């Protein structure tokens, strides 16, 4: 096969792929194979993009044989995968070996799951990638207006008090005042006011 | 017509389990059954071709093609007195499995309430009644389950299938009480957690390797087993219905030596044996359910 990947910690791809239902529940998901990782990029309406990367580093064997093409690009749809991985993580408590396989352009994308007594395999069919492309939607690395570095979990609770207070409409301020002061801020729009 | 028998579970316990498996299994097959008490072997026998009363509407609205076709010996029971003018004083019968199954689920919970009371079955005189009595341990249980005689004319047209042996692979299936069995079932009844699967596609590849592919879903799933698997005696492959394979996983879940028997595109045989000691085979024909 032109690309094989194995691992063992399949939380992490779980989690990887919990990571991209936000981003709609049931529409195509772009993979991108290369050298250094694999990488999940999802689109929405133009308007957002995300791009999750498992680097090669997170299995075990990551041969990628392709030789004609640097770079591997298969679409495939997320409930697909989402209603396939869902049955088969109903004994995610055994020893589970993930691999992953793709053989080219036409070929299925393939997910074994072995448990040393079962091996289930899951065949994805690929579908023709559309006009968009992801790198217009990034952001020009020449031209940051402002870069601030914060925790997760006080972003994560900033973020569901938003969500609790409704938010229709969110605001970003970020001033650096001249003594040491920083302010940075989340306002919203909502019901309350 | 002087059919008598008596049933003891305590003394042997595999004959009952043995007896309880037809009984369960053919009432959930489909409904009524046929009794073929001959001189040394019993016969129960559930098959859409026939059953009088249960020809009704089988391989006609729900493609139940599916034959059972058991054999219990005399030794199993404790007095074998079959009195009939037929040949091998042959007896064949038909009642339903409703009432014998309760009658059954009645008696094994008297038995499981401490009690060493026997069973004892009779023919109380072409439509007569099965004369079920029992006790606890002096509260009396008496059961009048209806039966017919079927006649031998009838009886004749019975005739189990016979499977060729031209592409025909056996398959060891490995016992539940060994290590890989409890992983084997699990295997079996994988099939089962997706409630829009209808027809099963089994592959035997020849060490043989097992192998249940599914294709009606939007994804395509291959149920493999890597484990070992011996071939007692190509890709022999045979598309199947859900049901057939559930009775299927009941059966190996009840018994040990179990033969998974694979026609190419034709049949598929599910042999279950106990070796006793003649041998209580147990026996499910089932048909292709569409073409490869």
């Amino acid at each position: 096969n032109k690309f094989s990947a194995s691992t063992v910690h399949l939380e992490h791809i779980t989690t990887a792929l919990s990571c991209l239902t936000p981003f709609g529940s049931k529409d195509d998901v772009l993979i991108f194979i290369d050298a250094d990782g694999l990488s999940f990029v999802r689109e929405n309406n133009h308007v957002i993009k995300i791009q999750l990367l498992l680097s090669r580093e997170l299995f075990m064997s990551y041969s990628y044989r392709n030789e004609t093409e640097d770079h591997m690009k298969l679409c495939v749809k997320i409930n697909h995968i989402l209603d396939s991985v869902s049955v088969m993580n109903r004994n995610s408590d055994d020893i589970v070996e993930c691999t992953l396989s793709y053989d080219g352009h036409g070929s299925p994308f393939v997910l074994i799951f072995e448990d040393s007594f079962i091996s289930e395999r899951v065949e994805y069919s690929t579908y023709l990638i559309k006009d968009f492309d992801t790198n217009g939607l990034e952001l020009d690395r020449e031209r940051i207006s402002f870069e601030a570095i914060i925790k997760g979990e006080a972003l994560h609770s900033a973020l569901k008090d938003l969500k609790e207070i409704g938010c229709k409409e969110c605001y970003v301020y970020a001033k650096t005042e001249a003594n040491d002061e920083n302010v940075f801020a989340l306002i919203s729009k909502s019901q309350l006011g | 017509m002087k059919l008598k028998l008596i049933v003891n579970g305590c003394e042997a316990p595999d004959d009952y389990k043995l007896l309880r498996t037809t009984i369960n299994t053919v009432a959930s097959l489909r409904k009524t059954a046929i009794l073929r008490f001959n001189s040394e072997r019993l016969t129960i026998i559930s098959t859409p071709k026939s059953s009088l009363n249960s020809s009704n509407n089988g391989t006609i609205l729900r493609g139940d093609t599916g034959q059972l076709w058991c054999t219990i010996p005399h030794d199993v029971f404790r007095l074998y007195t079959v009195i009939s003018a037929r040949e091998l004083n042959t007896i064949t019968m038909e009642c339903n499995c409703d009432s014998l199954l309760s009658v059954f689920k009645r008696y094994d919970r008297v038995m499981n309430q401490g009690s060493s009371s026997n069973m004892t079955i009779k023919l109380q005189s072409p439509i007569c009644a099965l004369g079920i009595t029992f006790e606890e341990i002096v509260i009396m249980h008496s059961f009048k389950v209806p039966v017919k005689l079927l006649f031998r004319a009838q009886d004749t047209r019975i005739q189990e299938p016979m499977i060729n042996y031209i592409q025909l692979m056996m398959y060891k299936l490995p016992p539940i009480s060994g290590e890989f069995g409890s992983a084997f079932h699990g295997f079996i009844r994988r099939v089962e957690r997706y409630s829009n699967v209808n027809h099963i596609h089994l592959m035997g590849v020849k060490d043989v390797e097992l192998k249940i592919i599914v294709n009606e879903l939007d994804w395509h799933l291959e149920i493999c087993w890597n484990g070992p698997l011996d071939s007692v005696i190509s890709t022999h492959e045979v598309i199947i219905r859900c049901k057939d394979w559930k009775v299927c996983s009941k059966l190996y879940a009840a018994f040990e030596e179990v033969v998974l028997a694979i026609s190419h595109d034709e049949s598929c045989v599910f042999h279950c044996s106990l070796d006793r000691g003649e041998r209580g085979q147990i026996i499910y024909y089932i048909a292709r359910s569409k073409g490869l």
